């Protein structure tokens, strides 16, 4: 819901005027400061030009109160299965030797396996001796050999990222509205700059976060929902430990690229002269991502995934308190003096005072043209912008007030001739 | 090198129907007469698996062996588009031809000889797929598989596709798909047992018994053409056969040997035998086992 | 590697008007080409843009793909006495003209082909603003910014520049300033819309989004050097067009492949695709976008 | 200097040259199924009209 | 021999629809390639720990053996395991891929 919450006036040494086509604009070479609203509640920027009609607003809507990640050291991990082929040679039978065999490397492509083919996976050579001999099925008395090329496949149609955090960064989704009307939903946390149309903007105070993050790791799913693991995050790749086969990207799991980093000596083998059965007691982490799904309860917070970007969140339940610092590159702001009619009208008024949240309040705004509505108080602290057309709209938003029998005079105008109004409604305490 | 690789056992036949010329001097594969349809096989760099089994018999050789029937066309008429039988069995495979070819042979799905022709004066692509415009003529046929075929009588024409998980590979439709696919050119092997189709292999475990059989040697007939030569004549050590037989140290550690009293040379060779694979976990013997590079359409979403 | 430098996808003419002496040079744009107007477009150490972004249309090629209209005249005169119009924007020009060069196109505020020539037989400067006495003369024009262009139609009639806080760019008379004139000549881009104006930019955002489009394959002759042949000429399966067309398995899964009845064998290519252009936050589909090097103004308080 | 970002120049402005891996094939927007690039060209600004010694 | 961890073996004799009879096993989390596809366990229970102090000893065709001590690590002079091989026909020929103790053979 719309409605200016806090309002602030800029300083006369970064706004300068200048006068081009019977019209007065403005720009901003400098920044200001206003508080951040709260959930629902906006930082509107009051932009005086060289009159008092001459009145421009920006209104920076507040979603809620988020605490983003850091990611730092992250991979990739799933399922895996071995698939090896078998060859056995006799002694005395192109390159079979024992001590060969004993010594040799994975990387080494042998004479009985160079016909694979493009396999650009983690693919190994092994080698183990077996028997000999006329009552094996060879000619000479010495053993024979049994070259091995294992090579390793995905069989999982999705994958895993597992990923940790290292500080709880509050991020605000704020959603600015420039001068003009052009909405633009962007986010600040702690001290983030992001980069918008009028410039730039990021958050400045900052006193919200959550301690010991580091030994909490965090599984993202594709499309699906996240998870939570209540461990450290870990270290190096070992036989009998959650994240034995870690990679880069998706592709290298989906795929089983060769650029993986795997346990040394993990797969194993069983020697049965000419059978090989080769199975691999790899973790499957599906069990940890059912266990352990989004949402949790975890002390008195809400964990949770995050909509439309991809990331983890933390919802809480304290107060919004900071600071928001409006950056503008020198851009113009120009305004058109209307000069359409409107006859507004009161509706209700129903919130609270003395709240974070504010008061709700609607107007019966009925024009002939379309353009905009500025109104003010009569000391000078509200303010009221809402859109008008030709037809009858009902348009709402949010004002705060510290009393909850609120009697104070709008002055509302569409063209230049402003007319009072009087408002009025019962309010309730709200913390 | 040596061209001892080119003394084929039995009979040696090169040859197909429609073009191919050559027909007198790869009929048989000897020494003397440049054959252009075996000449590509003996060049390292490219079929690994013909040369470490390069003491069995061929594709061709097969064929004029009463092994493997001959299609219906043997060979596919390029001239018309629009339809014809080498369309599915060959857009789908991936090969290389090194220019200034016409012919080139392949497996078919039911088990017989199918082959490509372009007719005089054409030339095939760098894919080895449709025919071109236009060095010298090469009418032979080139090998399009890296297979090996031998002889034996094991049945098993109650097997089809070993593989799980692929939807269509080859030209084999195992189940149907509609979904998103991991459509990629990737080398899967194959077999064809006694009588049956094209049985694709998920993983290639052979098994060679290195004795005393005739399949397992390369005799053939001294010189100080060459056909295969019966090693049961030759006698046993310390004893009196028939003829007589010589070798290297490997035959005259078993046999006996007279050196040039010998009316044949035989030698131990590399890889041959009876020549066994897995399947369904029981060992069986095929005919003809070969590697192609055709699209594999696996599962994905 | 990247065998996509030379080769122009749809025309690929870099015809320049007045500088009548590579019309037989240039049209079409083949591997083995001898254009003037393209040798320097692909020098290393010149325009690395050209060449991040080679598989796309040039200035040229956009005006005679029936898009980009020509200016008038369009072969300005720099023997000119008062109310020339290629002055005042060649003049600001920041960019380094080499020698033997006589003329130097770019474009206009319009969006024209506007060029310049020196009269017979008199060459360009080290600014290359006006003309000196006379390696060898080329035959043809200069480039003098560095844009790519590509197949568009999104109208740009209501966007204008939008340089925030700058006094005035180039030739373009934005807002006025109240502080001190900085002189500075610094790198500004520009984009150009379907009939639009030059609209500058600041903050470049280029994304490339491919999918199944007909100009990511490129074709070729046989040969029994390279040549050059159109992909529109290509039908569909199953169809008949204008030319005859042939391909490899990427080539003939989606398009018809004649066998021996095509004269040029096609290849899979990839480097086209629908490039986005991030302006006013809406990604829009450009035209003709680049970089220009023109003298810009700021406010020094 | 990336080739994806020379035009911009060598100039004394804080620069840094990343790159990160991403995806390939027709699921992505490539042909082949290895890993696509990422050239990034990051390049700092004055944000602040004014400056502070500390 | 040496156990670094008791893994829950199940002999399984799998018996197929058409009345094929197949005896096979499981471990932890292997999977075997049967005739109509394959078989793997999905949980595991009841675990045996300390197993590195000790060694056992196989018999071709005789049996098993349980001995109270480590291991053998590094073959030396007064230890189990000074000449030891890789295969039994390493033992039974005597191939140079043994590993022996240094120093053993004494001299007079």
């Amino acid at each position: 819901d719309p409605g200016c919450s806090e309002l602030i006036q800029a300083s006369s040494r970064i706004t300068t005027c200048s006068t081009e086509g019977v019209n007065t604009k403005c720009r901003l070479s400098g920044t200001a400061l206003i508080r951040a609203g709260s959930v629902g509640a906006e930082a509107c920027l009051m932009l005086k030009g060289v009159k008092e009609d001459q009145t421009k607003f920006l209104k920076i809507k507040t979603v809620s109160s988020e605490l983003s990640c850091r990611e730092g050291q992250s991979y990739w991990t799933g399922s895996f299965s071995p698939k090896c082929l078998s060859s056995r040679r006799c002694h005395l039978v192109g390159e079979c030797h024992v001590n060969r065999c004993l010594s040799w490397r994975d990387n080494e492509t042998s004479a009985e396996f160079s016909f694979v083919g493009e396999s650009t996976t983690m693919r190994e050579n092994k080698c183990f001796e077996q028997c000999g001999g006329w009552g094996c099925g060879c000619f000479n008395v010495n053993p024979s050999c049994l070259f091995v090329h294992t090579y390793l496949q995905s069989v999982r149609k999705e994958a895993l990222r597992v990923f940790n955090c290292i500080d709880w960064v509050h991020k605000l989704t704020l959603e600015i509205t420039d001068f003009d009307g052009s909405v633009s939903t962007i986010d600040l946390g702690a001290s983030s700059s992001r980069f918008t149309n009028w410039g730039s903007v990021s958050l400045s105070l900052d006193a919200e976060g959550i301690s010991g993050s580091n030994s909490f790791s965090f599984i993202e799913s594709p499309g699906k929902g996240y998870a939570i693991v209540d461990e450290p995050f870990s270290e190096i790749p070992r036989q009998g430990f959650l994240g034995e086969i870690r990679c880069n990207s998706e592709s290298s799991v989906l795929s089983a690229h060769e650029s993986c980093l795997r346990a040394p000596n993990l797969i194993s083998y069983k020697p049965m002269i000419d059978q090989l059965e080769c199975t691999t007691n790899l973790i499957d982490p599906f069990v940890v991502f059912e266990r352990g799904s989004l949402p949790q309860t975890r002390n008195d917070k809400t964990f949770a995934a995050s909509k439309g970007n991809r990331g983890v969140q933390a919802f809480s339940k304290g107060s919004v308190q900071a600071d928001l610092t409006l950056m503008f590159d020198n851009f113009e702001v120009d305004f058109v003096g209307a000069a359409v009619s409107c006859d507004a009208a009161f509706l209700n008024l129903t919130g609270c005072y003395s709240c974070n949240a504010g008061a709700r309040v609607c107007l019966s705004i009925t024009s002939t043209g379309t353009g905009s509505l500025s109104a003010h108080n009569k000391d000078g602290s509200l303010h009221i912008v809402l859109p008008s057309e030709n037809g009858t709209k009902d348009q709402c938003q949010i004002l705060h007030f510290t009393v909850p029998e609120v009697e104070e005079e709008f002055m509302y105008s569409c063209d230049g001739d402003e007319r009072p109004l009087l408002v009025k409604g019962t309010l309730i305490a709200i913390d | 090198e040596d061209p001892h690789l080119r003394n084929r056992p039995g009979k040696g036949h090169n040859y197909i129907d429609g073009m191919t010329q050559e027909d007198a001097t790869c009929k048989p594969v000897t020494y003397a007469g440049a054959c252009s349809s075996f000449d590509v096989l003996l060049e390292k760099g490219k079929f690994p698996l013909f040369q470490s089994y390069a003491h069995h018999r061929t594709l061709l050789e097969a064929v004029h062996d009463t092994i493997i029937a001959k299609a219906d066309p043997p060979s596919c008429d390029l001239q018309s588009a629009h339809g014809n039988p080498c369309m599915k069995e060959k857009l789908v495979m991936k090969t290389h031809c090194p220019n200034d070819y016409q012919s080139a042979h392949y497996l078919n799905n039911d088990g017989k000889m199918a082959s490509v022709k372009c007719p005089p004066k054409y030339e095939l692509t760098e894919d080895c797929n449709f025919c071109r415009q236009m060095a010298s003529l090469k009418k032979g046929s080139y090998p399009l598989q890296d297979l090996f075929c031998q002889s034996s009588e094991d049945d098993g024409s109650k097997l089809k596709t070993k593989m799980k998980g692929v939807c269509e590979v080859g030209v084999q439709a195992l189940k149907k798909c509609d979904g998103q696919l991991s459509t990629a050119h990737e080398v899967v092997p194959f077999a064809v047992f006694k009588n049956s189709k094209k049985v694709y292999l998920d993983k290639l475990d052979l098994k060679t018994e290195e004795n005393l059989l005739p399949d397992s040697f390369v005799c053939f007939e001294h010189k100080g053409e060459l056909k295969s030569f019966d090693i049961s004549q030759c006698p046993k050590i310390g004893g009196h056969g028939s003829k007589k037989c010589t070798g290297d140290a490997a035959f005259c550690s078993a046999y006996e040997c007279t050196a040039q009293y010998a009316n044949a040379y035989c030698s131990h060779a590399n890889g041959s035998g009876i020549v066994q694979i897995q399947v369904s976990g029981v060992w069986k013997k095929p005919l003809c086992v070969g590697y192609e590079r055709v699209v594999v359409k696996r599962e994905l979403s």
